[PDB]
């Protein structure tokens, strides 16, 4: 987490951090979903049983598969993809508001 | 193919170059602003 704190500039907001964490979790989930898809596809041939992902989700999607695990690279890649939701001009405008509303 | 070529010649861009470049600039500036740089 300290590395992420280092990378992030000083324009991030709680919404931005929430979005970043959501994207990282989504990437981890993409990994998990793809791996379950490979499980189902390969098992369709090995056993010849074309058991759609539905039956896996009901019976064969064990807790570990349901378990969500994330890696640093997910957050880092989302950070590279991350784009703040406010312009530095708007930050300066709000700083102008703060100047008159805090210095006196 | 010839009828296709006639249609191509008749057709003109739904967007005039002025609006194309204007919207391209606006959208690029918005993408950069979102990028916060």
């Amino acid at each position: 987490l300290i590395e992420l704190a280092k990378l992030c500039p000083f324009n991030y907001t709680g919404a931005d951090f929430y979005a970043l964490c959501s994207d990282a979790m989504l990437n981890a989930m993409s990994r998990i979903a793809r791996m379950v898809e490979k499980k189902v596809s390969q098992h369709n041939e090995l056993t010849g049983e074309n058991i759609s992902t539905r039956r896996w989700f009901d019976k064969i999607a064990t807790k570990e598969d349901t378990k969500v695990v994330v890696k640093m690279e997910d957050f880092l890649k989302a950070q590279e993809q991350l784009t703040p939701s406010v312009s530095r001009a708007e930050l300066n405008h709000y700083e102008a508001v703060r100047a008159n509303f805090e210095g006196a | 193919i010839n009828d296709l070529l006639e249609a191509c010649q008749e057709t003109k861009p739904s967007i005039s170059t002025s609006e194309l470049v204007k919207l391209r600039g606006i959208y690029d500036r918005f993408q950069k602003d979102r990028n916060g740089e």
